[PDB]
């Protein structure tokens, strides 16, 4: 029965990507004054399983000089930590309702890096070593404010349970109290999946594909899919951190409805971002976190934690 | 004892002697550093979580935070090696023998 | 030496960590709170050389507390007698060891 | 000061804002009249049982059952 | 060392509060106030005896007390009480602020008949 | 028990996409369609050749303030606790001492990449 | 015109409604119309290993009341 | 063979401790210390640390992503050893692995093992406690009191990393 | 170096060094280890040279090493002992494990191989600062655990050590190699003494930080680093040659100087245990240190070594070096011996 609901969450997220993948380029095109795919079927519907069917009956291209191991390891390891790391957002109700899901989900995106560094460190290429250094710089630049920022959000919610954030948010969105804090975390969010303007890895510009440039079809599609996904978490992540909605116990058909059409609105304002800014450069984005967010996140971190022992307004634990 | 107290300990000690009979490679001895770390600090905490000492939980994490105060030491004790030799070979650390 | 600085100002730094009978947070007590405190009561003032063999008692009774080796031993050999007659054919579990109990609530 | 301060507000806005920050989160819990409140909100929060004392016959200040007028009670919070 | 003591099976049998733990939260609070004594005489023997073989008694008088006082419930109050602890027991965290209505209607009732 | 099921299956997910990507196919493969792609021409030395970072004290510093932040994310359960201003004193300490480590690095050029 | 974009979005919104939901009808149907209990704290894990043990059946969901005393 | 899984695990773990304590390469020995925590994790996890055991985990999971960096960076070769590249290295960890497997048949056989301390064989599940813990658990109130009353603790911690990182500058100067 | 930094540095160690010796928890031990450790480091990496580089690395792996069998043996007493006080232990295994790793930071051999080598790899400011201050906490520690080291095994390292650093002293001409292995020699002689009575272990403690302290801040004062130039520094200054004379034949043991007080009081705590083999043994073996220091007194002061035409130059500049409390430590570490009654302030 848990198979049932397992399964029931795994493949509405693989469709929901390949549907990103199609409103992603229609969407994209008709901010650059054009038009998207609508030929393969009625207004385009067919595109992704075309382009599902075509990348999964060509060649694999396991190159000599690549550790085999690793080149097969790191993008089952990217799906699978893409995956496992659905679970605890409650929808209303969560399917694994961890009381620590918050860092859960800190840690398993720390993880989901090494993916990225063992595609660029397993194929024998110069681009993938560029490309993997550059998500680690990136991850060095992004990772410490992500983590400051989260404290600083939860020290109103009471606990790290993402099951209690709703309740927190029952009376008004916690994004009018902590609204800088939300511009920091979508940027960090932005900044995380190597989303533009902060891509850096997968650079058609100053590399060719950076560090899925020895990766063929087939295992292509998987770093594809994982990083679709991991955006649409992070949406539907930053959608319960800052726009709780209302929920109802015995309608929960209303939340799942609200926090759907908000996070279609988030990921909407990422293609938003991504057709509107040139990309940084790697190293001024190092400059940009370490320099301008920490600050700031350390002095809201510290008025975040004098503010309710100053109100007494301190949550409760339970 | 029990039975993960020794599967730790067998950790420890085979952390233990892959540290000590080094094999011309610096960050593997700091890796070996590490891993006794780790070991010591999973002891800790599951004696401290098996005997209830809730106030000892202050313990590991605080030690934890020292483990950089030496591990993110020996890199900044690798830079400068790597800076006065193309490598960072342990056979390469030998001007001090005269 | 041992430079006692904390009692000399009366400044206390590390004296609550130190036991597990001490002010432990909402009063929450360790599992061998009884045996440490009459250990400490025991040997309290009377020097190490007499505490090594005046209350060697009460130190047994609470390094038996915190390792468990006697209470090991003696389930291992239950557990292995019990096995010993099963697959001697000679022992039957009772029914409330087998599942069908109708605990007491 | 006041030309430091202009100088250092077109330069770099974003450390003036954190030291703004930084300065109303030190100073200010000391000016508030509330922390008292926050103190005994958490010291009200009942985590543990209260256990019983025995009734020697001289305890004026506890009483023998909740409902009775004696004891410490919690209208403030209440209010607040 | 000494044999361990232990009760026989025929002294700890006594008939128990047979209901669900959210039929325990619905009427926490009046169980509180009215069976106090006996329960504080029971948790007091617990906490200067530290031996639950020694506080046997006093643990029987609390299981008949608390079930004298279901008991009283029963004969008079039964459907609000019912449809009280239907609505609490439906919540996933027995949340008591989700049944603000149905708890108003169960003291209202048992003010009035009690 | 439900956690390692849903790793588990995720996992088996994950690995049966790679074996249907593998078998399912026509494949053929020779000695120059799988040599490393360096745009067309063969590359010059090796991808394994030391690659002289320049954000080392960067690295470091992370190094330091991941676990030294990490510290702090107990404050939440302690704004729990009886006595608050101990508590409110030692996280602003900590925090002031987080910015002045921050400070020190900022003011002795240690932020600035090599070379 | 842009209102094309609007027919897959909402699949997009179909594929973000069938999971979620799915669980909660999920946690109404083992857990006999019920939402699923939560254990974050081992009070909680007592009352449901009481409840579990006071039904009889080996299902903490069915519920006992006050119809079982005398 | 359900109740032996923290034992499962612990076996995991020795297993990640050999992997990477024969030195064949710091990439894969940061692979093995990567897995290593995470069965860590797993197992401070299943004794009921999962605040410990996630920021174990997070923190060994940033300082192998720093250390993989360096060795990209710095300690490198032209060719790397996977496991088997090496007569040595292969050979200490076929050894190491022999002598844990050889551990776990000899304690699996008669449920007791002399290895310097006496061990048992029984799964660690006995040793659990049998009662509640109310609304709260015992770890985060421990590590929660670390500002109420580890004030001198917190003072030398500050310190020692505000020191470390005036040292991380001195050293890496040059003049 | 800037001045600040330098002033906080060696601030550092202080409180890393009082805090272990303060503390009443073993947490707070390791935390003051690892702080006297982390703050250290930079002191010998002071001119910025390879060798530097090299004694750091070797110095740094040694501690870290140390420090983990410190914390091994601190869980394992916590283990079978519930507790955190700095008393005696309740394992042998956790002594065992606890006397190696104080071995191994007080360069005590068979743990000794790094000691000659950092000592020379490092400027004197800092070799003077190791060779002194940081073993002050590893005794204090071993001060604390007095009833649980295992008696056979302090011994047999007490023994190693003197002999190891008789027989490496004799072939060295760099000055700094010489002082440590006297550092070593000097570490077997307090540690043999510790079981019976500790008393005599501080009094030694003193009175070879003072020697040790002496001998270091002469060579500053002369600016020499191997045996050439100190033979040259008859040319400069003679009342130099004498002060580091006198200075080394203390060293020496030799009656009525203050290098008599510690061992010949040594000796009368281990008759009194019917001991008689192993003072003795200890006393024929330091008849080597006191052969390397003659020869470096034959070197120096009592013969009159050539010297280069320059140093008539030198005799145009006198010395303004801030050569600090250097005739009080002259004075102390030579014409100390009637005083003694005065370690009973000691106890
Ligand atoms: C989640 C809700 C929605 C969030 C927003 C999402 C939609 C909008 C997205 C816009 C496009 C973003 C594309 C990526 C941009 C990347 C660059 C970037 O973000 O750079 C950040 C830039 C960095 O600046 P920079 O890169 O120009 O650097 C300047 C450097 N110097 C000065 C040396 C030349 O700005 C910040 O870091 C600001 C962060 C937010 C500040 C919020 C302040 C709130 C008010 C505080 C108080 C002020 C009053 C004074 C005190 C009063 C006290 C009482
Ligand atoms: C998640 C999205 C993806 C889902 C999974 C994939 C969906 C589609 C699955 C079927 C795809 C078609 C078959 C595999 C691809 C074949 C490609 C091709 O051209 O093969 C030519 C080859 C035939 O070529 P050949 O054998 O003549 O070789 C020509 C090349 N030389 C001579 C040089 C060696 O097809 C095959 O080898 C067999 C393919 C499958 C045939 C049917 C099997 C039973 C099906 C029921
Ligand atoms: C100049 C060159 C030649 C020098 C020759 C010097 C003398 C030779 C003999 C010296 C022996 C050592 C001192 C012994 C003092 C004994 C005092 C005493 O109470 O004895 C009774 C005690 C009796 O033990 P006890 O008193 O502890 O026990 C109580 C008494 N009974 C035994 C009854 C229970 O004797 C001893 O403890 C042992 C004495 C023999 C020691 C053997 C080891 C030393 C060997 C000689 C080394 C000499 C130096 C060699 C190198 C020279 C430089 C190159
Ligand atoms: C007591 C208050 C609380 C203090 C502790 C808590 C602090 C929280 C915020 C932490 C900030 C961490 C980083 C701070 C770095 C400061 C040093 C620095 O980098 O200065 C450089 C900067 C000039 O820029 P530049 O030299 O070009 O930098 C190189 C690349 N940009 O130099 C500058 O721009 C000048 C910086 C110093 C002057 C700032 C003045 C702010 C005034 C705000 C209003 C009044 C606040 C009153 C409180 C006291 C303030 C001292
Ligand atoms: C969460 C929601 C997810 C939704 C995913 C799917 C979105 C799109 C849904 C379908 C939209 C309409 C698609 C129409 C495709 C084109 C159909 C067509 O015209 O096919 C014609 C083709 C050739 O036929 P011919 O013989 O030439 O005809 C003679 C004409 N005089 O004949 C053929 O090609 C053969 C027949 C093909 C029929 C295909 C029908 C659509 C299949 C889509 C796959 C997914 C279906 C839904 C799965 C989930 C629900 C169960
Ligand atoms: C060779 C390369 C690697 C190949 C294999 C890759 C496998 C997948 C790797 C990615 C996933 C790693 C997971 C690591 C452990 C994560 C632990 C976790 O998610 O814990 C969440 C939750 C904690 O919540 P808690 O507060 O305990 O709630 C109890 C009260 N209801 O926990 C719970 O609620 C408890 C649920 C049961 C937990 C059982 C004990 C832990 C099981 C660990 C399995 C093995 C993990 C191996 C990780 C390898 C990483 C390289
Ligand atoms: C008892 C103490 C020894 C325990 C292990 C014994 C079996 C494995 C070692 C056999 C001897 C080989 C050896 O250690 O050689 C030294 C080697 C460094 O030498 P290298 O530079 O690699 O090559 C030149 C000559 N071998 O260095 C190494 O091989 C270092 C790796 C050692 C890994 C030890 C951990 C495995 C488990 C051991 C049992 C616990
Ligand atoms: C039972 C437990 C007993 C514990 C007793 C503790 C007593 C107090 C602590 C004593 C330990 C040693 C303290 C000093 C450590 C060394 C300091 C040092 O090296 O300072 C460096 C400084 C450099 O001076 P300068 O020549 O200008 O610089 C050259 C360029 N680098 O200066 C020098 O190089 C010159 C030397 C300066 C210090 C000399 C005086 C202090 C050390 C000797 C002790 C003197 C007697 C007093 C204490 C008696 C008991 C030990």
């Amino acid at each position: 029965m848990f198979m049932i609901n397992v399964l029931t969450l795994i493949i509405p997220i693989l469709l929901a990507v390949a549907f990103l993948t199609l409103v992603e380029r229609k969407v994209l095109g008709y901010m650059q004054f054009r038009k998207g795919p609508n030929v393969v079927g009625p207004y385009g519907l067919l595109q992704p399983i075309a382009d599902a069917i075509k990348l999964f009956i060509k060649e694999p291209l396991r190159p000599a000089t690549s550790s085999i191991s690793m080149f097969i390891l790191a993008p089952i390891l990217a799906l699978t930590l893409a995956l496992t790391m659905w679970i605890p957002l409650p929808m209303p109700y969560p399917l694994i309702n961890m009381n620590l899901g918050v860092l859960f989900m800190l840690a398993m995106s720390s993880l989901a890096v090494y993916s990225i560094l063992w595609s660029g460190w397993a194929s024998n290429s110069k681009y993938a070593l560029i490309g993997a250094l550059r998500a680690v710089a990136q991850t060095i630049s992004y990772e410490v404010t992500l983590a400051i920022i989260l404290l600083s959000v939860l020290l109103m919610n009471g606990s790290f349970t993402l099951s209690t954030l709703i309740i927190t948010q029952e009376q008004v969105w916690l994004i009018f109290p902590a609204w800088p804090l939300a511009m920091m975390w979508f940027i960090s969010t932005l900044a995380e999946t190597n989303r533009a303007p902060f891509d850096l890895t997968e650079g058609e510009s100053e590399l060719v594909s950076g560090f899925n440039v020895e990766y063929a079809a087939g295992p292509f599609a998987l770093f594809f899919m994982a990083e679709y996904a991991n955006i649409i978490m992070m949406n539907i992540f930053t959608t319960t951190l800052f726009l709780g909605a209302f929920h109802n116990p015995y309608m929960p058909e209303l939340y799942t409805i609200n926090f759907t059409i908000k996070s279609l609105l988030l990921s909407i304002t990422f293609l938003w971002i991504r057709a509107s800014y040139p990309r940084f450069r790697y190293d001024q984005l190092m400059h940009l976190l370490w320099k301008n967010f920490l600050p700031l996140t350390l002095a809201l971190c510290m008025w975040h934690v004098s503010l309710p022992i100053l109100l007494s307004s301190i949550p409760p634990q339970t | 004892m029990s039975l993960v107290y020794m599967n730790i300990m067998m950790a420890f000690t085979v952390s233990l002697t892959g540290l000590l009979m080094y094999r011309s490679h610096l960050m593997s001895s700091l890796l070996c550093l590490e891993g006794m770390m780790l070991s010591l600090f999973i002891l800790a905490t599951l004696m401290i979580l098996n005997s209830h000492f809730t106030l000892a939980s202050m313990m590991p994490i605080i030690l934890l935070v020292f483990a950089a105060c030496e591990a993110a030491l020996g890199l900044s004790l690798l830079v400068m090696v790597s800076n006065t030799y193309g490598t960072d070979y342990v056979q390469n650390l030998n001007l001090l023998q005269c | 030496p041992f430079f006692d600085v904390q009692k000399k100002l009366g400044v206390d730094l590390d004296h609550w960590m130190t036991i597990q009978s001490a002010e432990q947070p909402h009063r929450i007590p360790a599992r061998c709170h009884a045996f440490e405190k009459e250990w400490i009561e025991c040997a309290h003032g009377i020097g190490s050389i007499r505490a090594e063999k005046e209350c060697k008692i009460e130190f047994e009774d609470f390094r038996e507390c915190l390792l468990r080796q006697k209470t090991m031993k003696r389930l291992n050999a239950i557990k292995r007698q019990r096995d010993k007659l099963i697959k001697e054919g000679k022992y039957t579990p009772p029914p409330h060891h087998s599942g069908q109990e109708d605990l007491r609530p | 000061v006041a030309a430091f301060l202009k100088n250092v507000w077109a330069k770099e806005p974003v450390l003036v804002a954190s030291f703004a920050i930084a300065g109303l989160a030190v100073i200010l819990p000391t000016l508030s009249p509330y922390t008292k409140y926050s103190l005994m909100i958490n010291r009200a929060t009942p985590y543990n049982y209260p256990v019983p004392l025995r009734d020697d016959g001289n305890m004026p200040d506890v009483p023998s059952h909740p409902q009775d007028p004696q004891g410490p009670s919690l209208e403030w919070l209440k209010r607040l | 060392p000494g044999i361990v003591e232990l009760p026989s099976l025929e002294d700890l049998k006594v008939q128990e509060v047979k209901v669900s733990s959210s039929v325990l939260k619905a009427a926490a609070h009046h169980y509180g106030a009215q069976c106090d004594k006996p329960n504080k005489e029971f948790m007091l023997c617990r906490w200067e005896e530290k031996d639950p073989r020694r506080c046997l008694e006093e643990g029987k008088l609390v299981n008949q007390c608390a079930l004298e006082f279901f008991r009283q419930i029963k004969r008079h109050c039964a459907e609000p009480f019912t449809e009280y602890w239907t609505c609490i027991d439906y919540s996933g965290l027995q949340l008591f602020r989700r049944c603000r209505k149905e708890q108003a209607q169960f003291d209202k009732c048992v003010l009035d008949k009690l | 028990m439900n956690l390692m099921i849903t790793l588990l299956t995720n996992f088996t997910l994950a690995t049966l996409l790679v074996t249907i990507a593998f078998w399912l196919p026509q494949l053929n493969v020779y000695s120059e369609k799988t040599s490393p792609y360096e745009c067309g021409f063969d590359p010059m030395g090796s991808a394994r050749l030391p690659f002289s970072m320049k954000f080392f004290l960067v690295a470091i510093t992370f190094l330091l303030f991941d676990l030294e932040i990490a510290l702090l994310l107990p404050l939440p359960w302690a704004s729990q606790t009886t006595n608050l201003n101990t508590m409110l004193t030692m996280a602003l300490l900590l925090i002031f001492l987080l910015a002045v480590s921050l400070a020190y690095e900022w003011t002795q050029k240690g932020l600035e990449w090599t070379e | 015109m842009w209102f094309e974009v609007l027919p897959g979005i909402a699949v997009m919104g179909v594929c973000l409604f069938i999971p979620g939901m799915a669980t909660a009808r999920i946690h109404r149907f083992s857990n006999g119309g019920r939402e699923k209990r939560v254990a974050h704290y081992s009070y909680q894990w007592y009352l449901m290993e009481r409840d579990r043990r006071v039904s009889g059946v080996n299902r903490y969901y069915v519920s006992k009341g006050l119809e079982n005393i005398d | 063979m359900m109740t032996y899984i923290v034992f499962i695990l612990s076996i995991i773990f020795v297993m990640g401790f050999v992997g990477f304590s024969s030195k064949p390469s710091p990439i894969y020995g940061g692979l093995g210390l990567i897995v290593s925590g995470g069965v860590g994790c797993g197992i401070v996890l299943n004794f009921g640390g999962s605040f410990l055991g996630l920021m174990v985990f997070l923190i060994y999971l940033g300082g192998m992503m720093v250390v993989f960096g360096y060795t990209t960076a710095m300690a490198t070769e032209q060719y790397p050893e996977v496991w088997v590249s090496n007569k040595v290295v292969l050979g200490t960890f076929i050894t190491g692995l022999l002598m844990e497997f050889l551990m776990v048949y000899y304690v699996l056989k008669d449920k007791e093992v002399e290895i310097v301390f006496k061990f048992n064989g029984m799964g660690d599940w006995v040793i659990y406690d049998t009662g509640d813990s109310g609304f709260f658990s015992e770890e985060a109130m421990g590590i929660a009191a670390l500002y109420s009353y580890g004030t001198w603790l917190v003072i030398v911690t500050g310190w020692s990393l505000l020191i470390g990182v005036v040292v991380i500058m001195e050293i890496t100067r040059g003049n | 170096m800037n001045p600040i930094i330098l002033i906080i540095i060696l601030m550092t160690v202080m409180l890393g060094t009082i805090i272990v010796m303060i503390s009443t928890h073993w947490l707070l031990i390791w935390i003051g280890f690892e702080m006297n450790m982390l703050a250290i480091i930079p002191i010998m990496m002071k001119k910025h040279n390879p060798r530097a580089t090299e004694a750091s690395t070797k110095y740094f792996l040694t501690q870290s090493t140390a420090s983990m069998l410190l914390m091994m043996a601190i869980i394992i007493n916590l283990m079978f002992s519930g507790q955190w006080t700095v008393m005696k232990l309740f394992n042998p295994m956790a002594s065992m494990l606890m006397t190696m790793a104080l071995a191994m930071k007080l360069g005590m051999a068979p743990f000794h191989f790094w000691v000659p080598e950092v000592t020379q790899g490092i400027p004197l400011s800092s070799g003077l600062i190791l060779l002194t201050w940081q073993k002050l906490a590893p005794m204090s520690v071993l001060y604390q655990i007095l009833p649980s080291i295992n008696l056979d095994l302090i011994l047999t390292l007490s023994i190693l050590s003197i002999t190891i650093g008789g027989w490496g002293g004799l072939n060295q001409t760099q000055l700094r190699k010489i002082m440590a292995y006297s550092s070593i020699a000097h570490m077997g002689w307090m540690t043999a003494v510790l079981l019976y009575n500790p008393t005599m272990t501080l009094l030694n403690l003193i009175i070879y930080i003072i020697m040790t302290s002496t001998m270091f801040t002469l060579f500053m004062a002369n600016s020499t680093t191997t045996t050439l130039s100190l033979s040259h520094t008859w040319n400069k200054a003679p009342i130099m040659t004498i002060l580091v004379l006198i200075t080394l034949l203390s060293m020496g043991g030799l009656p009525p100087l203050s290098g008599f007080m510690p061992k010949w009081m040594i000796i009368q705590e281990m008759t009194k245990n019917d001991s008689i083999i192993l003072p003795t043994l200890m006393a024929i073996t330091a008849l080597l240190n006191l052969y390397f220091y003659m020869r470096l007194t034959y070197s120096t002061a009592l013969t009159m070594f050539p010297s280069t035409n320059n140093m008539k130059m030198k005799w145009q500049f006198p010395t303004t070096k801030r050569m600090t409390l250097l005739p009080t430590m002259t004075v102390l570490s030579t014409m100390l011996l009637p005083l003694t009654p005065i370690l009973s302030i000691l106890e």
